[PDB]
């Protein structure tokens, strides 16, 4: 369930690169490639598309989050003022249709309470990471799954991890 | 030959595919001829970020396009409209053999907004949101065949992405979002607040423990909707607590529109998601409650469907009632009582049908015990269509009909009750 | 000759993409690559040389002229602001010499003026498009025809078109 | 052992090729050392747009930098001499087995400027205008060979790109141009203006129908020049009318210098085509009209050249016309009358020749009929350099030799009429 | 030793492309790459990584070393306000490490004085050319020779060269 | 089982390596996730130019980061700490079968910044210069394996670059360096200047012809060290004049630290380089002068080492001289007198050796002539480290010992010279 081996109190928790949010797959566009092209799309990471994601909780509000999270770790204050691009490259096969599209990846981070080995309370924050491409390659009028185009749930394209430290009282 | 939309009133975000380009060249960026061996490549930099989104609506004054802007963020959680920083750029090796073109043109993701009221669209917005392109390539043009002339193509547009529809609910925002702070358990009673009077308003609460509930107003008006809100409880939580992430895009689950239809819902519901109750314009000054309750013994066998109840069944003859048809693979459920003294004697032929759609139903008998309601299925597989096998049914009783659509042929369900004897 | 089956009236018409002019073809300046390496060279359309050229008659003034085309066929005047590169690549042979010149293509649009299935009168307006390389191998001294190096007549170097609308009056 | 340059006079802008540097690495970009399996690039990003032309003179007041970046632009059309925005890169994969060195160079296209005045330049400009660059690459140097001293080159250029040499002629700026509004058809008659006294200047003109014409001015005074403006009539176009595209980039047809000299023009015009012609210094006040003639006859044979009429033959002996050579392939023709009565039964002894260029010769008698003027061709292919042979002509009777250029051995072409009898 | 077959005065020469100094090798950074991966390092020429070194005497100070060396060679102030750029691209072998580190080359310019075949005074000047990687393949560990990190004085990664021309009196 | 640091007093920057990363993903870039086939790129474009150093110090007042920067700039000549030009990028083709991921992470180039004093180090800090990254790629995660919980590592760094120590010795800056403007050649006396009095000092020279030298202060006092100015003499050069390149990095040749220790340097030195001597705090008002002088005879025996002048050899018995222990295959001599009237022969047995580090020693008898010092070979290769061997030497006579140190299991060298008769 939500059940952990540690002792009572809060920590902060590295969940892991990787994740990517639910609704929000395809807002950023996507090429057609065609018959032995290649498209290439890219973005580059400054601050309008860097500021993060919270969702905080009564015990554990932004700044709480914030400060723990970049005393722990990384620093995304400092970090996502110095621009960073990424590219993905995909090569339309002959003959054939290519679609690609792109949405931004995540570092997921939590804050959550523990007592009597429960999670009781969490509190989430998404850091903007790189991104990711999917695509297909497609007829005129074949049917294309739902579960290509929209994500439900977040969800970690990666690995999920669990990087964790207990924090100490002021 | 037009589909059936049995979607439920309300507003609806639809993304319709990504690629989309102008007729006539209007968004044809150029063409590369490429000597063979050689590459070319056409590039969208980014060195300034404008972009030029596309916008048609049928309603300046509702569905403008602040308005229409809004509520893709709210489906979709677009947020840069005019700008982008994300580069496109393609590249073509021509082969030793011969010479190539490539053309690139800007493209389109298409984004259809309506507003759906009993049984057609009354409002209705496009939004093309600007994307990241379409390259076709193609061998070297001889010489010179011989240009044949032609009439500009009407205004519109060109679908070169692949086929898509996707349909997301997105919460009225014209009417208010009350919340229940606190997880419901076995039993919760939320009493209607002045503060939303006669306007339709959401109830957002969320469940301690999965299972399955039983939701209603006061002698069960009026009738209820129920949405779960897409993607939540995925992130922040408090153990017993609602936590709302500020989700309006809503997936309906079930209930009626018409809010003079006696009716009760029976719903599964996750401890790991929020859910939307929606209350209907109430032309009455009379306080109301909503009541939730957790079903742990038959009833369970109704979800997911609202409950008509049935109160005109007091004569002999052809009763016929109504509704809105779920959709396929979808349920509506009645619970009726056949006329006449319970002496445990008497008895009635009772023929159940319906019109146009096709739908499964099962029948149960309903008695209520002091350990709650009790459902003793006494007919299953029945296929209702223009139905013309009947059953005995005991004068009194009370039953209720669980019907499953399969074939939906109309945007209203008809279901017949005819009683004989 | 200038025989035209249509009726009486006035017409636009995008003569297609791929369009050089005359004289003008080195005028960019060129690349000499040599021995396996190879040679890049690209452009950016943007501002000042996405300035159309403009060649208007007593009927079809500029203005006309501009408003006809934009309202029919692309827009260039919102487009050209926005920044738009290309790049051709070739690669010298070993132990020769390669020699790559740039130069503008565009889009022709024409207006046209229509009497008794005859073309009396017409307008031209040559709008920036993207670009094209022509190259040569070359040894030391090697005379090269004058018609690699300079264009006498206006060419498209793909297929014309001929894509017409009738302009109606105010 | 110079070349002859049968050039007319006036302006040219001579594209002298592409991929100049300069002496003792003035113009190296830079060497990158790459390893094997390695590769390396150079690139110009184009950050800032600045470039540095290079550009020397003969004469600082007429042929400044500005004039003759007005004259490159009116002969090729550029328009940035300062800037650029023209990225080119180079990129090198070194082979598996060995390193290898890239070297890259800035470049130049060099443009010359020449005002040609009578069989010599007296004028002369060099534009360098920035180019793309030039890459050479070769294996990675040994240690250490020895490094041998060098003294520095002269300062210079070297070509690494193509030959080539682009001749365009231009319009002379400090020349009016008049304009002849309307298309021409069989006959015109343009009256000389006084807004354009005693200087020489320009017409521009244009035909309806593709034909040969007849030019010239009263009494075939003074002589008079044309050209064809380079791609002209390739765009916009009225019936009946010029369409003025400010071509100031010209192609020499025919003409002479000489402005004494009588002179007709024969030419071949197209209608989809725009013409110069250029009137020269007329040092007198009296006034003057260019006769256009469309030719439907015998005339059509003299295209294209211009026909000297001579007028000094009233007697026997030894007679020589000096012009201009026109370049190998070219044309001159020379009308003539034989001295003494036409009687049709007294003849003449002609021997007709050239010093030093070898031209082939056709004969026409000329007989004016109430249709025109008729030619018959009485002799062909004649040899005319040094050429003993003679033919007997009709006392009075007039002539036409047409001469075709085979051999352009002087700037000159020197025709003798020798008469005997 | 520092004798030379010329007459008596000063001379500007030109020492060749390709010069690297002395302890510097590694202060702009490296990368390590792996396992297949390709590292691509680069720099861009302007203002201030352009800015030469000068190391003048007593007869021939830095103004004089200047003139003369943009006279007879190539004008550094004018040509490294234009930004030019250069990269370097390494592939790591599958299951190795890869280490490469960047550092910038320099024209080598002197003024010397000659007396009786005898250079008894010289100048120098290095103006910033382009740029020159080393790599290296490691294991975790394994002991690298210094020579490859630090060079000890400086050297010509290219051919020599000894381009002169005699300096006239004022 | 700490390493014996046998540097000499002062301080030293040392480049630790590159490719430095910190724990728990703080300088994690991020990761690709390529499929197979396509490719992936991760790019720093230097869009903006700020970097971001790390640094900690043991001491913020003497070595802060300042102080440090000052230090580097000295060393490595590194000058651009908070900015860069210099791009880097990742590029990862993933091969036709797999998916593969890339992760990139910042680097940092390690150094470290000491003052080592007596056998310590008294100072330390540490400077992360911004690098140019690191890039690990793994193949595709596998669902789900399972998430396994970690606690956080300790804060610190993790080499990802290869293995580098590279140590170089700078000049003091709190210390006044005084120059000699003219080359040196056979002799020169150099005053000691009251502009730097008591203080230590540093004195920069060269030498006109390359040679062995013998450098001491008068009577051998105070004990001077030699340093070699790192790449000098590459550059600009004037005959017999000293050339100052404001090089402050610096490798230690020979010398003690101990300013009471009587002795003098024989040091090989270079016309084309040039060389530091310090000279120590004296605790003296009296005047000084530093002696060189080109040897040409025996004493080039001795290069390169520092010789102690010993002088209370004056009774039988035990003696032993501490000092700074050399470096593996570096030298230190000890010039001695054997107790007793030098009669040519009365004679005393003589044992010599060391503690705790293994020595190969010549011993050399001396004699001066009119003609200067003579050294004749009277004992070699010998095993100094618990050597029990005796020799009989003459009473009165004058003894230089070489020692090589080979193995150096301690900081000081002990030398011992027992004397029995
Ligand atoms: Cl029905
Ligand atoms: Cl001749
Ligand atoms: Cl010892």
């Amino acid at each position: 369930s939500d059940t952990i081996d540690l002792a009572d109190g809060n920590y902060v928790v590295r969940r892991g690169d990787g994740w990517i949010l639910s609704r929000q797959n395809q807002i950023l566009g996507g090429s057609v490639i065609s018959n032995g092209s290649t498209g290439i799309v890219g973005d580059l990471r400054v601050n309008d598309n860097a500021i993060p994601y919270y969702y905080p909780t009564p015990s554990f509000n932004e700044e709480y989050i914030k400060n723990n999270i970049q005393t722990v770790f990384t620093n995304f204050t400092e970090a996502n003022q110095i621009p960073i691009g990424f590219e993905f490259s995909k090569t339309a096969p002959s003959n054939k249709n290519l679609y690609m599209y792109l949405q931004y990846t995540y570092i997921r981070y939590e804050i959550i309470k523990v007592l009597q080995h429960e999670i009781i309370e969490r509190a989430v924050l998404y850091v903007p990471s790189l991104g990711y491409v999917k695509s297909i390659e497609f007829n005129p009028g074949e049917k294309i799954n739902k579960d290509f185009y929209f994500l439900t749930n977040d969800k970690c394209i990666l690995n999920e991890q669990f990087l964790y430290k207990k924090i100490l009282e002021t | 030959t037009q589909r059936v939309l049995p979607y439920s009133n309300g507003l609806y975000v639809i993304n319709k595919g990504d690629g989309y380009i102008r007729t006539n060249d209007k968004d044809l960026i150029g063409t590369l001829l490429i000597e063979a061996g050689s590459s070319g490549s056409i590039i969208q930099p980014r060195l300034r970020n404008t972009t030029r989104p596309l916008f048609t609506t049928s309603n300046d004054t509702k569905f403008s396009q602040q308005y229409t802007e809004e509520r893709l963020k709210d489906a979709f959680n677009v947020q840069l409209f005019n700008t982008s920083t994300s580069l496109f750029k393609f590249v073509e090796e021509a082969p030793s053999d011969k010479n190539i073109c490539i053309k690139a043109y800007n493209t389109y993701e298409k984004y259809e907004l309506i507003d759906y009221q009993n049984g057609s669209i009354v409002n209705k917005a496009e939004y093309y949101l600007p994307s990241l392109g379409y390259c076709e390539v193609t061998n070297a043009p001889s010489p010179e065949s011989e240009v044949v002339k032609m009439q500009v193509a009407e205004d519109g547009f060109i679908q070169n992405g692949p086929e898509e529809e996707i349909v997301v609910g997105v919460i009225d925002p014209s009417e208010n979002i009350q919340e229940i702070n606190t997880a419901i358990s076995d039993n919760y009673t939320y009493n209607i607040p002045g503060i939303v009077n006669n306007n339709p308003f959401y109830i957002l609460f969320t469940v301690n423990t999965t299972g399955i509930y039983k939701i209603n107003a006061q002698n069960n008006l009026p009738s209820l909707k129920i949405y779960e809100a897409i993607g939540s409880g995925n992130r922040n939580f408090q153990s017993g607590n609602l936590c709302d992430d500020d989700i309006k895009a809503i997936n309906y689950i079930t209930g009626f529109d018409s809010p003079n239809a006696k009716s009760y819902l029976v719903v599964l519901l996750n401890k790991d998601k929020n859910y939307y109750i929606r209350v209907p314009q109430t032309s009455s000054n009379i306080e109301n409650q909503i009541q939730f309750k957790r079903e742990e013994g038959d009833l369970r066998n109704l979800m997911n469907s609202s409950v008509n109840i049935i109160d005109n069944l007091n004569s002999t003859g052809a009763h016929y009632y109504t509704r809105q048809s779920p959709d396929v693979h979808d349920y509506i459920s009645y619970e009726f009582t056949i006329p006449g003294n319970f002496n445990n004697k008497d008895t009635s032929n009772i023929r159940l049908y319906t019109s146009y759609n096709q739908g499964i139903g099962t029948l149960f008998r309903v008695t209520e015990t002091i350990d709650g309601y009790n459902l003793i299925n006494i007919q299953q597989n029945l296929h209702l269509l223009n139905n013309t096998n009947s059953i005995r049914l005991l004068n009194g009783a009370i039953y209720i009909l669980k019907v499953e659509v399969t074939e939906l042929n109309n945007y209203n369900i008809r279901l017949h009750i005819d009683i004989t004897n």
